[PDB]
């Protein structure tokens, strides 16, 4: 799997040169605001068992008819399974927020989902309303502008990190749709 | 610059799936084109789900080592993704037969009937939801230590059978029991298998102890259905951890 | 691997199996009372 | 025990391999944020006493149902144990900083609790009211440095994460 | 390939977890070394057509046999293919130089290495004859910073222990 | 596995005694030389490849009677599995100094080497010399001291660490023997 | 089909090994050994309708309760149908001479043989007394030579053994 | 060791089956050409002290880089090391010779041989130095016989192929 770093080196191989000045500018940058990269990610996985209910209850209380007998998440088994891809999704892109890259995000976690979500038959229109909330989560959380929470932080600019996880997010939104 | 169209080849990507015709042959070509690739995530999705079981809290293990010398492990998937090719290079009643198998012992492990439905229809799920059970659950051959030199008796005459199955009918090999593809793999595969050896008889003493009980549940659950059957699973755990499930050759 | 009997080079089994291990306490205590 | 050292030194024997430069390369960021968390330690392993004082009651006057007969905290050495098994846990994290990672909490308190409390009847929610008013009864530069605060209230969600 | 996140976001995901204090605290080592090793990565880029005609011709000149008929640098033209595999590799030894660990060396020149070399009789011995003595012309007051020079002759010798 | 971290809280958690400042002494005791560990660690990769090649020859050197039909190295495949096993102790002992206890040495090297060595008749006084080989190269590398190479090191006082590598070949002999 | 020549390249390809001086040597013992039993497969493909002729009312005279109503032989067509298969298994046993091995046999004759007699009633003892009167009325110097006799009987045996 | 009827009486072992028609007829082959690989084994044996004597000079005229410090040759107790090393492969060929097969080397000469030369410097060009020199150095009248050049030759280059 790649990261930021190893994107750098692999498009400097497609044409087989060196690194030299103009690259390493997205990487003495890069490493600028890796301090708040931590710090980024340090506020998405400390809330996610608290964000999964908080974006899978909001996609039941929008659709309810999922609840109803034959609905996919009747059950309490299809309850179970569907707060468990809530959690794979939220853990694989908070993979590649700290990879800085998504290219861990579609050959781990998003590579066949959407044919795999067809022979299931699980709907895909509920699917990008469970993710987008846990977008509007993160972008709400990487800010410091949750209602319920405020962390001590060190005052300055973040909202280019949340411009990076707004990225990763509606990747998995076009994967299956 | 001439005014090039676009393809009729390439307009043919853009059509509308209908019944009745000629449009059904593509319609179903590339659907279940596309639903082997679901297959390949189902058995995936639970191949490493069993796998995080060997890693327990994010150190690694003894048991997944993959080499211990310089390139014993950039040798090992060499060795893998051509076994990948042999695989399915069989024929078809080899193919079926082994479709059959597993549709039998999948189903008698099965916990929910939701699961009982993944295996019949996937079948490359119910294949790797056999083999990740005997990865977590240490009831392979690769695992069991025998614990007496009757058991290594005991273990040595049913795997005698178990390689009986990696060759035809008249005597002559199979494709699918084969340690080797170029000059030295075949040796280098031997000192591989041992490391696995080493590292098998390794354990804790409270491992040894899970899948003692393991491999007779694993041996009496399976290949048993009478008293005596379920005699030698009690008594030799070792004996019953080498009884593998006919789709295989080894 | 295969069982020692066949297609297999060289030793196993480098593990105190439960048998093992009786006899050595029995030496431990027997050299105490000796 | 999981740390920066055990994690870098596992996955690389799989692979059949010494330490490269990028296992060493960790471990010099091990002393980066040495200087924090070993500082949060001798705060809370010499003011332990008051610490889960104040994690009992908020146990208590979040559900104070649990001095019910029938219940959890029905006598005295049922409390009396309560305050011992909080501060297992207000041990436990001066135990988790100290390797720095989720070593002790993982093995000693994570692995298998959900059975633990289950059978027992236990309320696991209870647990929790106790921890998420200690990493926010916490003042930033008053009890620590504003540095190692960041470190204690990062293992007390994970705690809040476990068991809920 | 293997970096110092690679490894340790990968190490995560086996156990299906969240990156927690072991995970995040390696990629502070991955800020306090990048400083140093990065002052060599961009120096060794301007040089590089002299470093070449540095270890590549004291090899054909100490290990003179090879020009005989019969041989692999019997001819001209292919005297010329082993003079690009030095800047195959310490081209490798910049872009391992700025990932902090090593993996594009070693998917990109120690794995499938040995068995070409075996059969096509290209001697790893006169391949090390030049890498050994670049890495015995670093000289790290005029060459460089100090930490990255033993940044640089790290990744080097590498690749002698991998050659042999 | 342990490393030096995971044998203050294990001499603590017998006692159930909370780590306070009066053993945190001996931890900012050291990351105070915590350099040099690693500083140390990369003294032994370097040349690692020809280090049991020292060894073996060495061992062949004094005693001769391995090159004999019933000497133990004595076949192509024999002489593999000794330079096999030559590189193998060398690398978990390079761990045991880099984590600074020898709690994985103990737990995955010696977890059965004794049985498996007199169980096959591999001599016994030779492995201690093979040992005994590798112990005294290792305090020519971590003192500069390797006949035909220096290295560029801050020079300074480090051989508290040198008698702690020395400490650990002695346990390694002090297995199998 | 097993034969000389398919088991050597089977076990050189289940190793991954080029053809030895072993498999090269294990063909120099089938060309001799072919002047010999190949003499009896053309000389009994030339007289098989009188072999078999024999060979058949060679069981309906040891056992004459097969033509009992209820049994395997009651009516014409029961008995053509018996007949059928001695020529059957004389052609399985005229190929093992010409394959150089016990392979047409033991794929086609003797594989899930033991089962379709079971289930549809016929006795396996009627078909080891027909092949083995055959095998016993061999005129060694007049139906054939030596050597062709030595391999024509050896395969009528190894379908008795096979049958029992 | 691999040889002409142990690749039989293994393949038969591993169906369960008695010694068929098929693995004699193999044996028959370990008697014609048997015997041609036997009367070569004392045209070797017999003069085994010069033909280590015309390869082991051959090694130090073409290669002549080997007898210089800090190379394999370094002194003279590594020379007739290395003159000693010969002798330990027509040997085994001898063995190769009288067992049939490819026994004795695939097990010894061929085993882990790769492994053992990379690491203390031994080119595989050296070794075979000596063998390709010698293999069309025989003529077929005074050596041996006529085919028994061709059963020594193709035992030869086998220890030449496989190790380079
Ligand atoms: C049902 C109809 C319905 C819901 C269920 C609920 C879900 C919801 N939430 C948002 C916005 C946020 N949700 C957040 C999650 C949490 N908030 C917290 O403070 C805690 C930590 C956690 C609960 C455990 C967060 C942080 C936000 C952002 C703002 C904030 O400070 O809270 C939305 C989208 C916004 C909207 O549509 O108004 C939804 C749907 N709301 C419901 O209506
Ligand atoms: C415990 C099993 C496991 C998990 C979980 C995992 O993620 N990987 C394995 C072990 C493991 N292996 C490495 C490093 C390597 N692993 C391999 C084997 C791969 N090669 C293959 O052909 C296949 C089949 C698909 C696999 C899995 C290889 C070649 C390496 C790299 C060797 C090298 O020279 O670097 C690691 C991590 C350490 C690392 O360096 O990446 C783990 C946990
Ligand atoms: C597949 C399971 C087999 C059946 C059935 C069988 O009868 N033989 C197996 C296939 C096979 N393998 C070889 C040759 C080798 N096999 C090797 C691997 C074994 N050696 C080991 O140390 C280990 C792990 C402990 C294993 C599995 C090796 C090495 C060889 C020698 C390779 C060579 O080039 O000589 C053969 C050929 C017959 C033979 O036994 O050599 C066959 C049929
Ligand atoms: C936007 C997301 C945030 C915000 C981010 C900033 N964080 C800044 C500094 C900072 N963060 C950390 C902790 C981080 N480094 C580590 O080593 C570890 C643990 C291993 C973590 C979690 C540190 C140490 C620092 C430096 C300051 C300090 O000493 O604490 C920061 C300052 C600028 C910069 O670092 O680039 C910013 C802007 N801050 C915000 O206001 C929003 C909420
Ligand atoms: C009181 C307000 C508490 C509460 C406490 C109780 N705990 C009981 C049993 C119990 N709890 C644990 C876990 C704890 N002990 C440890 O040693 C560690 C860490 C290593 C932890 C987290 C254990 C192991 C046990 C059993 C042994 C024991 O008695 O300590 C308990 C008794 C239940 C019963 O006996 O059925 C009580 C009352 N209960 C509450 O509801 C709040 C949270
Ligand atoms: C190989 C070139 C290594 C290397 C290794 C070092 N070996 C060191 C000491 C040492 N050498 C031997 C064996 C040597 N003495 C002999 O009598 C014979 C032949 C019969 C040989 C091959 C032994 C047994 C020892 C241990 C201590 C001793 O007995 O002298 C050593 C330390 C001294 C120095 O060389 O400065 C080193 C560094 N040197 C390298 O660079 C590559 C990796
Ligand atoms: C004492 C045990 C026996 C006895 C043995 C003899 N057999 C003789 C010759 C012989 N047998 C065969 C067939 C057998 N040899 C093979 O090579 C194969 C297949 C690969 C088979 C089935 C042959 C070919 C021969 C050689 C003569 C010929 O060309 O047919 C024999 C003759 C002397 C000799 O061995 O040279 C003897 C004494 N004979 C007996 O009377 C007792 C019972
Ligand atoms: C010159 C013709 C050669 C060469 C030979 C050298 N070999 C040296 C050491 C050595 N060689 C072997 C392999 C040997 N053992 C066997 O059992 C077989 C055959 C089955 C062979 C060929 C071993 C195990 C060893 C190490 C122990 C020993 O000294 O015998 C050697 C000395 C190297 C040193 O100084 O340590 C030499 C010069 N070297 C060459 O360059 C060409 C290839
Ligand atoms: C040139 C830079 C490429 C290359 C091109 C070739 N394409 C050949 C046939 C072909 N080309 C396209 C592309 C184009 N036509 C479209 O309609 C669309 C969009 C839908 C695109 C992008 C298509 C679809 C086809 C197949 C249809 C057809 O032309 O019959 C072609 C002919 C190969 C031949 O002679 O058999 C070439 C050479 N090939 C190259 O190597 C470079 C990289
Ligand atoms: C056991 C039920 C099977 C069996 C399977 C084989 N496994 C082979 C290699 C192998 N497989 C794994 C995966 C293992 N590690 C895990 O963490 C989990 C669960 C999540 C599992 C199942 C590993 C680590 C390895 C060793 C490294 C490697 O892949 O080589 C294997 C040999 C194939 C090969 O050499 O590549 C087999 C046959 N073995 C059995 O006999 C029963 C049927
Ligand atoms: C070499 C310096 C020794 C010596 C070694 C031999 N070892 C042989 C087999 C063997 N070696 C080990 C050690 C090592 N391999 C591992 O995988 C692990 C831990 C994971 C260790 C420590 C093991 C386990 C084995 C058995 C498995 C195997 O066959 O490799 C061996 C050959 C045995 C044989 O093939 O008959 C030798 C010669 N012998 C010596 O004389 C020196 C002292
Ligand atoms: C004659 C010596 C027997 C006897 C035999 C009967 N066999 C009957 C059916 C039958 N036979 C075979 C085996 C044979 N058929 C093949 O196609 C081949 C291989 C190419 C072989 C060796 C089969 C498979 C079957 C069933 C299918 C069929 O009818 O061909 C048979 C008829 C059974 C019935 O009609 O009830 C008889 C009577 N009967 C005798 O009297 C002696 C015992
Ligand atoms: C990932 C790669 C990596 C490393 C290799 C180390 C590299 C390293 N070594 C030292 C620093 C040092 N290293 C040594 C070690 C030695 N000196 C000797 O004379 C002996 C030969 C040898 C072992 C005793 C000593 C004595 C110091 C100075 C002590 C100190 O820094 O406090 C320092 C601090 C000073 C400096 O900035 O250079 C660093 C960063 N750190 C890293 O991040
Ligand atoms: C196992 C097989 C086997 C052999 C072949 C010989 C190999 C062999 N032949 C010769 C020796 C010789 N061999 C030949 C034969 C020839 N010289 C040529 O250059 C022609 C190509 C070829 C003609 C047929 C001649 C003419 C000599 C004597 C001249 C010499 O080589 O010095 C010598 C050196 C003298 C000696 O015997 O001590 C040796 C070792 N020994 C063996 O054990």
């Amino acid at each position: 799997m790649l990261d930021a770093f190893s994107r750098v080196v692999v498009n400097s191989d497609a044409k087989a040169a060196y690194v030299g000045g103009s690259d390493l500018q997205a990487l003495k940058s890069f490493i600028a605001d890796g301090n708040k990269r931590l710090d980024a990610v340090n506020s998405i996985v400390s809330n996610a068992s608290c964000m999964v209910s908080d974006a899978v209850s909001g996609m039941i209380c929008e659709n309810p008819g999922l609840i109803s007998p034959g609905g996919n998440c009747y059950t309490n088994r299809r309850m179970a399974a569907c707060l468990r891809d809530g959690e794979i999704i939220l853990r694989y892109v908070s993979y590649a927020l700290l990879a800085g890259d998504a290219s861990v995000l579609e050959d781990r976690c998003l590579n066949g989902l959407k044919e795999t979500y067809i022979a299931l038959g699980v709907p895909t229109n509920s699917s990008i309303r469970a993710v987008s909330i846990m977008k509007a989560q993160a972008v709400a959380f990487i800010t410091n502008t949750a209602t319920e929470r405020k962390m001590s932080f060190a005052a300055g600019d973040c909202t280019s990190l949340a411009s990076e996880v707004a990225s990763y997010f509606d990747r998995v939104g076009a994967a299956i749709s | 610059v001439t005014g090039a169209v676009s393809s009729v080849n390439m307009r043919r990507f853009q059509r509308v799936p209908k019944v009745s015709g000629f449009s059904a042959k593509v319609t179903k070509k590339n659907v279940n084109k596309a639903l082997d690739k679901a297959d390949m995530f189902f058995a995936k999705s639970v191949t490493m789900e069993g796998k995080a079981a060997a890693i327990p809290y994010g150190v690694y293990g003894i048991q997944c080592m993959e080499g211990s010398a310089k390139g014993m492990a950039h040798e090992k998937r060499a060795m893998a993704l051509s076994a990948a090719f042999r695989m399915n290079q069989r024929s078809a009643a080899e193919k079926t037969g082994a479709m059959y198998e597993n549709r039998r012992l999948a189903l008698i492990l099965a916990q929910n009937d939701h699961q009982e439905k993944q295996y019949i229809k996937y079948p490359k799920l119910a294949a790797a939801a056999l083999m990740a059970s005997t990865e977590v659950t240490r009831a392979c051959q690769r695992y069991a230590v025998p614990e007496s030199i009757e058991e290594e008796f005991l273990a040595a005459s049913v795997d005698k059978v178990n390689k009986m199955r990696g060759t035809t009918a008249s005597g002559v090999y199979k494709s699918s029991c084969v340690e080797g593809n170029a000059k030295g793999q075949a040796e280098q595969a031997r000192v591989a298998a041992l490391a696995v050896a080493f590292r098998s008889a390794q354990k804790s003493a409270s491992q040894f102890a899970a899948e003692r009980y393991a491999q007779s549940k694993y041996g009496r659950d399976l290949f048993s259905s009478t008293h005596f059957e379920e005699g030698y699973a009690n008594t030799y755990p070792a004996m019953a951890a080498a009884k593998r499930a006919s789709s295989y050759g080894y | 691997q295969t069982g020692l009997v066949n297609s297999k080079f060289s030793a196993r089994m480098a593990k105190k199996t439960a048998k093992q291990t009786k006899n050595k306490v029995d030496e431990y205590m027997a050299r105490s009372v000796q | 025990m999981k740390s920066v050292i055990t994690t870098v030194v596992s996955a690389a024997d799989a692979a059949g391999r010494f330490p490269s430069n990028s296992d060493l390369e960790s471990i010099q960021g091990n002393i980066q944020r040495s200087a924090a968390r070993l500082e949060a330690a001798e705060k809370l392993a010499g003011n332990h006493e008051a610490v889960v004082k104040e994690a009992g009651d908020a146990c208590f006057a979040k559900y104070a149902y649990l001095k019910n007969p029938g219940e959890a905290g029905e006598n005295q050495e049922k409390i009396n144990k309560c305050y011992r098994d909080v501060d297992h846990y207000m041990r436990l994290v001066n135990y988790c900083l100290v390797v720095g990672g989720t070593g002790p909490l993982d093995e000693w308190g994570i692995a298998g609790a959900r059975e633990v409390y289950r059978t027992l009847n236990l309320p696991t929610s209870a647990y929790v009211a106790s921890i998420a008013y200690t990493r926010d009864r916490l003042c930033v530069p008053r009890d620590m440095s504003a540095q190692a605060g960041v470190e204690f209230s990062a293992y007390l969600d994970y705690l809040i994460n476990a068991l809920s």
